[PDB]
């Protein structure tokens, strides 16, 4: 953490010495704003893609260098499996998904930057393509997996509009400023939501949780939501969802500052939804958004097999149980820019170039690994499609392993979850071959790779008997409603071994010892 | 909702493609136009027939996967958005809907709606940079830039790279988005030192590429997702010319690997 | 290193040459047609403007001096405008040959919102190209389109244009085509007034309009000044 | 965000409306005032001067073609110069009737140091505009100011500019008026020819002495010629 | 437009010893309104001109000096103040020696900040 936050400068320094256009003030210099409750105003951004601007100088400089011959890119190819020699990584076994072809690669050392793994469930913010399978390779292969089920949600995002849509548009946090998320007192209610009387609307949030000022935490809000949603009190189409007017706020304040404030997002819900939002309440229904696990790393970003290092979103890092706003992004250029050059220099000079070729049996047996899944997966030739599956799954999980956690749910997860896999590997159907462009079979691939890391991360919330940050245990809450942690017992890193075994990952324990800032 | 589509099918590049014929009786207006794309290749599958292929990663309008020709104008018949942003709320029930992808020869079909679109990165690399490397940055707050000047740059800047503007262009030119990168980054002081070079360098790169020329039509910015105005095209022609008038000779061509 | 010679390499240098030249050509069509305004005055002023086109400066200049270095550089400008306007047309040929669904449609169903100015342009060159040939060869050689003992050729110090326009603008088919020849040209000049200087990059928010409204204004002027020509003559309003 | 007509909002602008347009004026001033010196010549040469006013381009352009661009672009100028002058006299006449100790003057008293202009500029002014409005009807029309069978208008391609010249200047009134307003236009271009130069921006340390002869030496010259003009007539050393 | 905190190091942008001593000599204005009350038209053109031509002399007022003078240039019109004459009791008077030429220079600007459409802003209403 000290060390993310000492190259954060560095960070910045790089990003505006690259041509990234960000606000600036009238007389010339940088402007900053605050992050919606964070204390002090150290962020930098954009009008509203900040992220589109910093991957856009990150992928100039990556132009640069391949144009320099020093890069060479490959595009529309994925990972598929990863090859050890002697213990070390090297190389990788990929797939180029135009025309089918199985190459090999091998290199020195091998870097993971494959994102996070949100999209295990199938509501997420994450996009469509976003999945966990290099991770889940490189962990069967003999990396550590660390704190799998620490996840993050997002409180504002767009629900869905029936059984066919698997994504939610990200709203920002400058929403529910104004509280007034209500659902009507009836269960269904075909009248129109603005000619529901005052007195006819069940203000939940406000009854519940006075003494925060209906500001509460958006993990508490978001349980709040989800439990009103499934006790059948919905308002969307599918009847997901909850009610945010903003009536009364557009009274008490002027309609010209709120639209100097909200006009992007009223528009973009426009767009989406079809109904302004100053006449007809918004509907908002939380989903998740982040993933703080990922594979274990050490203070050099190298994972559990030795020349493997994992950067980004795919490792545990130092976002702990929750991950601040503005951060992740921060965290990625550090491990990319100032991080990565430093100790990947320092392994390579403990070694030697060369000495493996993509002619080793390691390679051979990993290829024929490869296809024979391939081949498994095309012949299968079932009833039901891929897209269920990856629909029931996330149902699943968001039901049992999603914000709110206990002991009797996660134990029915971990029993249905074996059922749902042996299914899926008997009754699905992905059409077409396998030297042509198939997204099924991406997509079927991916679905498979979730399946194997839902029940870990299901095992892994089950083990954790403690409410810390994302992971929330009905067990150990405080009757406020926060999370209480149990810093005598587990004030360490879960690391999760595979065994071989699905249903038996071994677990190591890495202490935290705090000596600057103390639990508190 | 009933809505009959005409879809354009190719089973690979050199495979002559046609046009194909789906009705599909049950449409929600407040869907969009990338799920119902959905809903009709799982039906297909349970059917047993091959289901369409396109390109999508985002949804959200901002990543530029999205890459459609509906009812002959790109990204859907409204403009300032992306195809995924389409919604069947701006259409008409018992209408006809045609989807194609983008026709150039720069642009190779890869599939029934997917074409590949390297040669923007190509155009990308050839001098499309601020050639800086990583440590060397002085402070952010060193080069003061005025608040317009920003503003103008981050307007040309918004470039999702869906490639609509050369698709709709009768003449099939990439002229918006090289106009619109070498405004972004001639509209800064840390692109100032090398800006001449650069379009020079990105103008043959197209030349190269086997885009067209610019017959100055407009109808490449009426279909911009982001609004990209004329005015970066002008910009760019400045430079050019100024860049000419200082003996600037372009460097070899970006050979694809 | 070369210099001006680059623009000869890229596209964009080419789209400059042309604008350049565009703006030539269209400085000496209107100059043409306030001359051939003057027709109307009567046989006397028309024959003294023509005699006078020969003797600018005469105390000063020789005769037919000015007059030949106008005519060269004109020659270079339409050759370099036709050489550039060839080469962008089979560039763009060539950039939507590969993909197309027949060799004479690219999109089953393509909408244009803006305008036709590729087709436009391109076929009122053709046609105006041809049209300044037959022209060149009408009038002022007198070698087609005349019976025999009608063209009178400038003898001395006298000319006889106006009878020659007088004698020339009698078949209805060539009526016909300089009427059509001029609507091209009126479309040409319509876009292409905005175009160059769209090309040249003296264009922004404020001056768009206005150079619409400048390229309107000059297109209607210059066809309304040429169709009235043809027509007079035919119909014996000018005799 | 229009452009140029942000020149109107604000005082700035229109001053810089005013020296553009007392440019021009002051260039049609001096170009007339040499034309006027051929009268001395004869009788011949200044009528062969006025009919070749109006055969400017006669070759090439019509018949008082540039003479009647002219005349537009001064009446657009000089009306120009009217609003803005107006405008910027009330504007600065209302800057002081708040705290004047009296509707007559402002101070009990104040020592000057710099110059008299703001009285001199607006006076001359309207002295100016009304011999324009009575000269234009004076001298190109003839229909005051003269006795009965006096003037002559122009006739076909001949003109008796010299015997209405000739015929003009014989009242002592209109001699005297002609003086007067002579002098002050001479004051008027004195302040104007420097104050315009300083209104654009193109003025430092080195080029203000300069600057300033340039103003007084042009303002000698006009003065002495148009003092000398009907001084010459009405004495008759010209006739 | 500067905020506290945000100043990069004071020797960055190099600055003429010429322009400085320029930019010294425009600045030196103590704000006593002589110049109104000496100008015939009683205009405040001095004041401006002098105040823009200190801000516009160094590197850092570059970023906003076209909108700068055209706004106050519409606060003086605003103001009540008259119009320049280029009578020059502004100069003759000024206790600070403050010359005639900051006023072409606003001028200048102005003109430039005409070329390009620059607009106006609101006037600032007293409270
Ligand atoms: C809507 C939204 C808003 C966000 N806002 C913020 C914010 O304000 N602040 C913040 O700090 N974070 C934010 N985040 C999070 C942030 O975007 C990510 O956490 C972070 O950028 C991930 O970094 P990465 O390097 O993994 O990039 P990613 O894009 O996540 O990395 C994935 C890359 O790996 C490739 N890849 C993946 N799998 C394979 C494979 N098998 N084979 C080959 N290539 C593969 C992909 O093609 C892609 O190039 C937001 C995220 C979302 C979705
Ligand atoms: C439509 C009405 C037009 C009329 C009545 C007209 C009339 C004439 C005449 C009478 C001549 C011969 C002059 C002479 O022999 O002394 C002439 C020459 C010429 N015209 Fe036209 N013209 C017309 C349109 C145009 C246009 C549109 C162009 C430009 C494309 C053009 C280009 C020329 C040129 C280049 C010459 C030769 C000039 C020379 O040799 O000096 N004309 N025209
Ligand atoms: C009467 C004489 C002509 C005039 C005044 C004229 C004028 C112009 C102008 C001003 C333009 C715009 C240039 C730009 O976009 O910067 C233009 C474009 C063009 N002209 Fe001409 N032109 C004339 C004759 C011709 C001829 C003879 C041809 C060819 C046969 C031709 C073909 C074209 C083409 C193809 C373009 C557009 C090419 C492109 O935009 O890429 N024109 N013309
Ligand atoms: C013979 C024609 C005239 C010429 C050549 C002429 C020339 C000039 C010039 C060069 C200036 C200086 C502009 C500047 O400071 O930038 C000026 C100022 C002025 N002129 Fe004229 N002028 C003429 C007629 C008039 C008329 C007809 C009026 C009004 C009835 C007039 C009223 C003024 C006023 C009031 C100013 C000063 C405005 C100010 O300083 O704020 N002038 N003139
Ligand atoms: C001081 C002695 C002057 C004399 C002897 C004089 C004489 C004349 C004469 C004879 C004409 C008729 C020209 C023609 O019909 O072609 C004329 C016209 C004119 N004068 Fe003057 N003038 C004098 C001063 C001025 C001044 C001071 C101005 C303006 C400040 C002025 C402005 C004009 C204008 C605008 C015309 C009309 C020209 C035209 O219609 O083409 N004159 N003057
Ligand atoms: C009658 C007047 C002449 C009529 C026309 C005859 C000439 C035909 C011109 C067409 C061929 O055009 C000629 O070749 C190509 C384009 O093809 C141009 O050459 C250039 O083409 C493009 C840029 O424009 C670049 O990608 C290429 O690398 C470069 O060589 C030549 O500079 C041009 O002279
Ligand atoms: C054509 C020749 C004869 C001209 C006849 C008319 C002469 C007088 C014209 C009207 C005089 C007043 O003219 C009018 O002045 C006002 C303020 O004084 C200007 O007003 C403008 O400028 C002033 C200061 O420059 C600003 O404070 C004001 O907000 C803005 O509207 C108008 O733009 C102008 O129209
Ligand atoms: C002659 C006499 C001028 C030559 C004509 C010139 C080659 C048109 C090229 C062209 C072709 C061939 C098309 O099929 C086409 C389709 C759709 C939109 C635009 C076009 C297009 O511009
Ligand atoms: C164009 C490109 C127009 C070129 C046309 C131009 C060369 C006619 C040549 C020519 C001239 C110059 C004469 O003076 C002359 C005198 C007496 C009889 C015949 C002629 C004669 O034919
Ligand atoms: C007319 C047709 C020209 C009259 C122009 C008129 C507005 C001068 C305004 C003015 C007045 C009224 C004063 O009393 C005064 C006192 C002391 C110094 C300057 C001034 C001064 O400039
Ligand atoms: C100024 C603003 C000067 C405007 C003065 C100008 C309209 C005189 C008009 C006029 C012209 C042009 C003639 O040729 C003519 C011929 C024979 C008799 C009368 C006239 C005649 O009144
Ligand atoms: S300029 Fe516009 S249309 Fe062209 S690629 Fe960029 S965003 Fe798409
Ligand atoms: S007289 Fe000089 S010091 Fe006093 S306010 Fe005016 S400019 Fe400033
Ligand atoms: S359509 Fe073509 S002519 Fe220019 S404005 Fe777009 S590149
Ligand atoms: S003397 Fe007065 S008119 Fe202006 S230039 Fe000075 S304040
Ligand atoms: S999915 Fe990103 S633009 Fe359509």
């Amino acid at each position: 953490v000290y060390r993310l936050a000492q190259v954060s400068v560095n960070i910045i320094d790089q990003c505006v010495a690259q041509g990234v256009p960000f606000a600036r003030e009238y007389g010339g210099l940088l402007d900053n704003r605050s992050f919606g409750g964070a204390q002090v105003a150290r962020t930098f951004y954009a009008r509203g893609q900040t992220g589109q601007q910093l991957l856009l100088g990150a992928y100039q400089a990556l132009s640069r260098q391949i144009a320099a011959g020093t890069v060479k890119m490959f595009p529309r190819t994925e990972m598929l499996d990863l090859v050890v020699v002697d213990g070390r990584a090297r190389g990788i076994i990929t797939r180029d998904m135009v025309t089918g072809k199985i190459t090999r690669y091998a290199a020195d050392a091998v870097v993971l930057a494959t994102g996070g793994y949100g999209n295990v469930f199938y509501l997420s913010t994450n996009a469509k393509g976003c999945n966990a399978t290099a991770i889940w390779r490189a962990h069967r292969r003999g990396a550590f997996f660390g704190n799998p089920c620490f996840t993050q949600i997002h409180p504002t995002c767009i629900p869905v509009s029936g059984e066919y849509q698997s994504k939610l548009t990200l709203m920002s946090e400058s929403l529910r400023n104004d509280g007034r998320i209500w659902v009507p007192k009836k269960k269904g209610d075909t009248r129109r939501p603005q000619d529901i009387p005052e007195s006819e609307r069940d203000y939940y949030l406000e009854e519940r949780y006075p003494s925060f000022g209906n500001l509460v935490p958006r993990d508490i809000a978001s349980r709040a939501a989800k439990q009103v949603c499934d006790e059948g009190r919905g308002v969307g189409p599918g009847g997901l969802g909850v009610y945010l007017d903003f009536a009364d706020a557009i009274k008490r304040l002027g309609r010209q500052k709120i639209a100097e404030r909200y006009g992007n997002l009223f528009d973009m819900y426009k767009q989406i939804t079809g109904e302004d939002p100053y006449e007809t309440p918004m509907r908002i229904y939380p989903a998740v958004h982040y993933t703080m696990g990922g594979l274990w790393v050490d203070y050099n970003l190298q994972s559990t097999i030795p020349g493997l290092f994992v950067i980004g979103e795919a490792n545990f890092s130092d976002h702990g149980a929750n991950r601040l706003g503005a951060s992740a992004l921060m965290q990625g250029l550090a491990d990319g820019y100032f991080i990565l050059p430093y100790t990947i220099a320092n392994f390579l000079a403990q070694v030697k170039p060369g000495g493996v070729s993509i002619d080793r049996p390691e390679f051979a047996e990993a290829e024929a690994e490869i296809n024979q899944r391939i081949q498994r997966l095309l012949s299968i030739r079932g009833k039901r499609t891929v897209d269920s599956f990856h629909r029931e799954l996330g149902k699943l999980m968001w039901d049992k392993c999603g914000m709110a956690r206990n002991a009797a749910g996660l134990r029915e997860a971990l029993q249905r979850i074996p059922e749902i896999r042996a299914e899926f590997w008997e009754n699905v159907n992905v059409p077409g071959e396998a030297n042509d462009l198939n997204q099924a079979l991406e997509k079927a691939g991916r679905v498979a790779d979730f399946l194997e890391l839902a029940e870990l991360m299901c095992l892994d919330a089950l083990h954790r008997e403690e409410s810390c940050g994302g992971h929330f245990r009905e067990e150990y809450q405080t009757p406020d409603g926060e999370a209480l942690r149990n810093d005598e017992q587990f004030s360490y890193v879960a690391a999760w071994e595979f065994t071989g075994d699905l249903a038996k990952p071994r677990l190591h324990k890495e202490p935290l010892v705090f000596e600057y800032v103390k639990p508190t | 909702m009933k809505i009959t589509l005409k879809i354009w099918r190719q089973k690979n590049r050199n495979t002559p493609g046609e046009f194909k014929t789906y009705v599909m009786d049950n449409v929600n207006p407040d869907m969009s136009f990338l799920e119902m794309l959905d809903v009709l290749n799982e039906d297909l599958m349970s059917r047993g027939e091959e289901p369409v292929a396109f390109d999508h990663d985002c949804r959200e309008g901002i990543c530029g996967m999205c890459s459609l020709m509906i009812n002959g104008v790109a990204h859907g018949p409204k403009n300032a958005i992306t195809t995924c942003q389409l919604h069947m709320r701006s259409f008409k029930d018992g209408d006809t809907i045609t989807v194609e992808p983008w026709r150039a020869s720069a642009f190779p079909i890869l599939k029934d709606l997917v074409v590949d679109r390297s040669a923007f990165d190509r155009i990308i690399q050839a001098g499309g940079y601020i050639s800086v490397s990583t440590g060397s940055a002085p402070d952010a707050n060193t080069i003061p830039v005025s608040k317009v000047a920003a503003d103008r740059a981050m307007d040309a800047a918004a470039c999702i790279g869906c490639g609509a503007c050369v698709a709709a262009c009768p003449n099939g030119s990439a002229m918006l988005f090289t106009a619109a990168k070498v405004t972004h980054l001639a509209l800064l002081p840390q692109g100032q030192p090398e800006r001449y070079q650069r379009v020079v360098n990105m103008v043959a790169q197209a030349d190269f590429e086997g885009f067209g020329n610019c017959t100055n039509i407009g109808e490449c910015a009426a279909v911009c997702p982001k609004e990209i105005s004329l005015e970066t095209i002008a910009q760019l022609n400045r430079d050019l010319v100024m860049a000419a008038l200082r003996g600037i000779e372009p460097n070899t061509p970006i050979v694809p690997a | 290193m070369t210099g001006v010679l680059t623009l000869t390499r890229t596209s964009v240098g080419k789209k400059v040459i042309m604008a350049l030249t565009g703006f030539v050509l269209v400085g000496f069509v209107v100059f043409h047609m306030y001359g051939n305004l003057k027709m109307y005055q009567g046989p006397e002023v028309y024959n003294a403007y023509a005699a006078g086109l020969r003797e600018l400066g005469y105390p000063i200049f020789g005769h037919e001096h000015l007059l030949w270095i106008a005519r060269f550089i004109l020659l270079a400008s339409v050759f370099l405008h036709i050489w550039a306007a060839t080469s962008l047309t089979l560039q763009s040929r060539r950039s939507l040959q590969a993909s197309s669904i027949s060799t004479v449609r690219r999109y089953g169903q393509h909408k244009r919102q803006s305008g036709y100015a590729d087709y436009t342009m391109r076929f009122g060159g053709v046609l105006i190209f041809f049209f300044i040939i037959y022209h060149i060869l009408h009038l002022t050689f007198g070698v087609v389109g005349y019976e025999p003992g009608q063209f009178i050729h400038p003898h001395g110090d006298v000319y006889e244009t106006y009878n020659n326009v007088v004698y020339g603008f009698q078949n209805p088919l060539i009526v016909g085509f300089y009427l059509l020849t001029m609507v091209f040209l009126a479309l040409h000049l319509y876009h292409g007034v905005w175009s160059m200087f769209q090309t040249l990059g003296w264009n922004n928010r404020t001056y768009d309009r206005l150079l619409r409204g400048l390229a309107i204004v000059v297109a209607a002027a210059v066809f309304i000044g040429n169709i009235s020509f043809p027509l007079a003559v035919y119909f014996g309003f000018v005799a």
